[PDB]
RNA sequence: UCAUCUAGACAGCCGGACGGUGGCCAUGGAAGUCGGAAUCCGCUAAGGAGUGUGUAACAACUCACCGGCCGAAUGAACUAG
């Protein structure tokens, strides 16, 4: 049960490095679900996002390294709090979208990776 | 159920040397020394390479690892001590009477006096152990500062300034009047 | 006492009306043969009717341990009888033979449970071909790689009732 | 300049909250009943923007007062204060309608979820004539096109 | 009155225990059994009763 | 100046450690451990002195220096 | 006997703990939390048509759930020496 919701996190994430070339790596800090909700809404089109338990995903990296293995170089980036966006549009337009919406008194990109390049952007 | 090996770590600074012979600790750092007898806990001590220094007990029951955590928390607390410093803070509680403490001598041996607790002619004199230093606190009104490096001593003669201004035949949640530590930290806090 | 294991095989008297019984095996933990197979009628009468007048017993044989120098892990499943009531029991020993692990689980429950020899049933004992499938800490702490632990506090007993030195409990 | 949500049973408390913007009570009632009309009967989220001067009343729209409303109702006085248990038609066209009516305000998932999400607010409405509310909702793919 | 500070501090101490049912004893606020021996460590413990 | 601790090592029991039988049939030969039964009697063997491969108790055995 | 567990468990800190929806009756009110029934979706990593505090009703705070640090066993109920 506990391994069935696991397994199928592992497959979707799979999916989703092959899906779209461009990966961005998101660090969330004290935003809400109702401004993490909002910020999904206005990418669903062109963005993806994931959030998922850190220990859970290096598995999943080190489980698929065989295939695309330049995704290895994101595991560095992986830790503390991420999340992953993958998008076809290749960088600015989506990072100029998640860094502006919801700002209250939060979210940042801390990584781009593209194409088996990493950006620090 | 006799756990064949059990260990601790310690984490010895840079600037404080620890001696252990048979079960007598020695630990000397920039705010002096302290000293501690353990020959009543059996256990085992070995410098890994001097800044650790693993704790072990072999073939012990439950009591007994109980009491190797306690030991390592002993000898840290004795090096955290020497370290920092020890600093507790107290505040006087009183509804009328002000209650009015000052330091006095009998025979060299600097008294701690307790005057008008609760109005009473009685004069409360608690001893002060030695290595143990006494600030009556400025800007804040009616607060005493007890500082050291013995967690031992600075706490106990804490406790005994506390538990000298005891209340009673009265409901002492209505009447409460004393003397209360309100603050646990250190010399060096934030260091 | 010093535990043997036989196979004991019995079956019912043969009757003209049903020659050649099923010939029914079990494996005993006994000091001799005659409570090896006093114990085998009674689990008999246990489980089928039959007793000790109505049947025979065809054949005993002594098992010894096939390896008595392998040092494996049992798993042994036990009823016993407590004061109040019949409970289940599994314990898992780390020895090196069949009658020797059962000799210590007798010592075992007569020291942990006051459970004596007449209240304990042995349901079975197998050895754990693999690791990882042993599930109590006290036998898991002695798996471990490069198992190594001194022995502190010797203590030497004398054969004179005077001692001319103070003794050492170095080892 | 201030809005003021309530939810109000159509045709009429209002005066406390009149008193801060300083608004007769009686013509906020006028005018939220005239804004209830628009089915009416039962309770609606209504709307209030003051402009300094006077309040302006719209019915917003809510799932709960969209499907009761949808299930044809014959008008109750309320006197009785009786349990009005709601029974309804299948009503599929109307659900889609109201998940379009919806549009995703407030941002529904999808255009199929808003749907669902509707079907889930008939916990109240029978919402089917053989079955029970969103059940099949899963099961059939149709409808989801309407609904966008 | 104190100051509502220096009350909390002061009830902290005098007023925020528990009492165990069988012996009386005055115990921390978060305890689940008595530290006395001749209740025999009971469980049965009640908050100290406040005023007001 | 440096940490100083008194390290009081004493003759570990492990595989290879060298015993001497002190009661027995034996009494007196030198085996070698050959594994760990548990915290009170360990697998031994001697082959070179004649004594048979046997678990047995620690306390029937001294362990020496040598390992 | 049930559960959780190196795909990160239980304590301790820190962050989120959301929309449809003030779900349906009923009340002068009761919007998760006076009650009666139902108790479903979306977004999810995750969030109950609500665990308490909580207000006239709100608002607010906290929960059980998911996440960073920790890296390895732990929780509940019961039995008997
Ligand atoms: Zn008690």
């Amino acid at each position: 049960g506990i391994r069935e919701k696991k397994a199928e996190y592992f497959a979707k994430l799979r999916e989703y490095l092959e899906e779209y070339k461009s990966l961005f790596v998101v660090g969330v800090d004290n935003v809400s679900s109702q401004q993490m909700h909002e910020v999904r809404k206005e990418l669903r089109g062109r963005a993806v996002v994931l959030m998922g338990k850190n220990t859970m995903v290096r598995r999943a990296i080190r489980g698929f390294l065989s295939d695309l293995p330049d995704f290895e170089k994101l595991l560095p980036f992986v830790k503390g709090n991420v999340g992953f966006v993958f998008t076809n549009e290749p960088l600015t337009e989506i990072k100029n979208v998640i860094v502006s919406n919801r700002v209250a008194a939060g979210l940042t990109v801390v990584q781009v990776y593209d194409n088996g390049q990493v950006f620090p952007s | 159920m006799k756990y064949i090996q059990t260990e601790q770590q310690i984490e010895v600074p840079e600037g404080v040397t620890v001696s252990i012979k048979s079960r007598i600790v020695k630990v000397v750092g920039p705010r002096g020394t302290l000293t501690k007898n353990l020959k009543h806990i059996d256990v085992t001590f070995t410098k890994v390479n001097n800044q650790l220094i693993k704790v072990a007990v072999h073939n012990g029951g439950r009591k007994h690892v109980a009491a190797l955590r306690t030991v390592k928390s002993l000898v840290d607390n004795m090096i955290t001590g020497v370290t920092k410093g020890y600093k507790y803070k107290m505040r006087y509680v009183y509804a009328h009477f002000p209650i009015n403490v000052n330091i006095v001598e009998k025979d060299g041996a600097k008294f701690i006096e307790v005057r008008n607790f609760l109005g009473d002619k009685k004069i409360r004199n608690v001893p002060v152990r030695d290595g143990v230093t006494i600030e009556f606190s400025t800007n804040v009104k009616d607060e005493i500062v007890l500082s050291g490096n013995s967690v031992e001593d600075v706490s106990q003669n804490a406790a005994d300034l506390q538990q000298i201004c005891r209340v009673r035949n009265k409901d002492i949640r209505k009447f409460l009047d004393g003397i209360y530590v309100s603050h646990k930290g250190f010399i060096t806090e934030d260091l | 006492a010093h535990f043997k294991e036989y196979q004991v095989i019995g079956r019912r008297l043969p009757t003209e009306s049903v020659p050649e019984p099923k010939l029914f095996r079990m494996r005993i933990f006994a000091s001799n043969e005659v409570i090896a197979k006093s114990r085998y009628w009674y689990f008999l009468q246990k489980l089928h009717k039959v007793k000790k007048a109505s049947g025979e017993i065809v054949s005993i044989n002594q098992i010894n341990e096939a390896h008595p120098t392998k040092v494996k892990n049992f798993g042994v499943w036990v009823r016993y009888d407590s004061r109040s009531g019949t409970h289940n029991m599994y314990k898992e020993i780390r020895d090196v033979s069949r009658v020797a692990a059962v000799e210590t689980l007798y010592q075992d429950m007569a020291a942990r449970h006051r459970a004596r020899f007449r209240s304990i049933h042995i349901l079975k004992v197998a050895e754990i071909e693999k690791t990882a499938d042993v599930k109590r800490q006290y036998v898991k702490q002695f798996l471990t790689k490069d198992l190594k632990f001194p022995l502190p506090h010797r203590v030497q007993k004398s054969t004179k009732t005077f001692s001319y030195k103070r003794p050492s409990t170095f080892y | 300049v201030k809005y003021l949500y309530l939810r109000a049973v159509g045709g009429e408390l209002a005066p406390k909250i009149g008193p801060l913007g300083l608004s007769p009570k009686k013509v906020g009632e006028d005018i939220a009943k005239a804004t209830k009309e628009f089915k009416g009967i039962k309770v609606t989220v209504q709307l209030k923007i003051q402009n300094r001067q006077a309040a302006a009343s719209v019915v917003p729209s809510a799932s709960s007062l969209v499907i009761t409303a949808l299930k044809e109702p014959p008008r109750d006085r309320k006197k009785d204060k009786n349990v009005k248990h709601s029974g309804n038609i299948q009503l599929d066209e109307i659900i889609e309608i109201a998940r379009q009516m919806r549009d995703k305000s407030f941002g529904r998932t999808l255009a199929s979820v808003t749907k669902e999400i509707l079907g889930t607010a008939q916990s109240v409405g029978c919402r089917v004539d053989f079955k029970n509310p969103h059940d099949i909702i899963e099961g059939i793919n149709a409808g989801e096109i309407e609904i966008p | 009155i104190i100051e509502p500070s220096l009350k909390a501090l002061a009830s902290k101490y005098n007023c925020d225990k528990s009492v165990c049912r069988k012996c009386y004893a005055r115990l921390p606020p978060r305890a689940t059994n008595c530290r006395k021996r001749k209740c025999g460590h009971t469980n049965q413990l009640r908050p100290k009763k406040k005023l007001k | 100046t440096d940490s100083i601790v008194k390290a009081s090592n004493w003759r570990l029991v492990e595989v290879g450690r060298v015993v001497l039988i002190k009661k027995g049939q034996s009494a007196g030969k030198l085996a070698a451990i050959v594994e760990i039964i548990d915290q009170k009697k360990v697998l031994i063997d001697g082959p070179k002195a004649g004594v048979p491969r046997q678990a047995i108790n620690l306390g029937q055995v001294v362990l020496t220096p040598l390992t």
